[PDB]
């Protein structure tokens, strides 16, 4: 199923996904797309910051949902 | 569910959709310089 | 020539570029080494905001000129 990442720029990503993959699995496909590293992404859907280790059905997001993504720089 | 934002305290209108709060969630959590957690 | 890019959380990044080399071009030397997409990228220098189609040489960026980068909120 498709789901869309929305960035803060107005950028469409769209993944194909399926309701049992990881929030990692996401972002590891987000990385394979648009070369973000994982560390660097923080997924929002439903109001709520989505977790690594949750799978996208614990957050009921179905096809065609928008999750919106936020990056965060290196610190340090 | 969310009735108002845990970052800014800005009350969600019930004109809102889910996808204007999470975008709303999406900015604060972005200009804050630390991760935040709610 | 050496550029350094500062950010508020307080890394500086150094790049090697040329006085012709594009502000477009910029942000993808710096998407190479911090993973930040370019069209997430703002730029400044002096108190101005660099364009993507303008080059250093426009806005008189010379060695060890410092640039701050910000990340975007908006489109
Ligand atoms: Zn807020």
């Amino acid at each position: 199923m498709q789901i869309f990442v929305k960035t803060l720029t107005g950028k469409t990503i769209t993944l194909e996904v399926e309701p049992s993959d990881t929030i990692e699995n996401v972002k590891a496909k987000i990385q394979d797309k648009e070369g973000i590293p994982p560390d660097q992404q923080r997924l929002i859907f439903a109001g709520k910051q989505l977790e690594d280790g949750r799978t996208l059905s614990d957050y009921n997001i179905q096809r065609e949902s928008t999750l919106h993504l936020v990056l965060r720089l290196r610190g340090g | 569910a969310l009735r108002s934002c845990p970052m800014c305290q800005k009350e969600f209108a019930p004109r809102l959709t889910q996808l204007d709060v999470d975008s709303h969630l999406a900015q604060c959590l972005a200009e804050s310089t630390e991760d935040v957690t709610w």
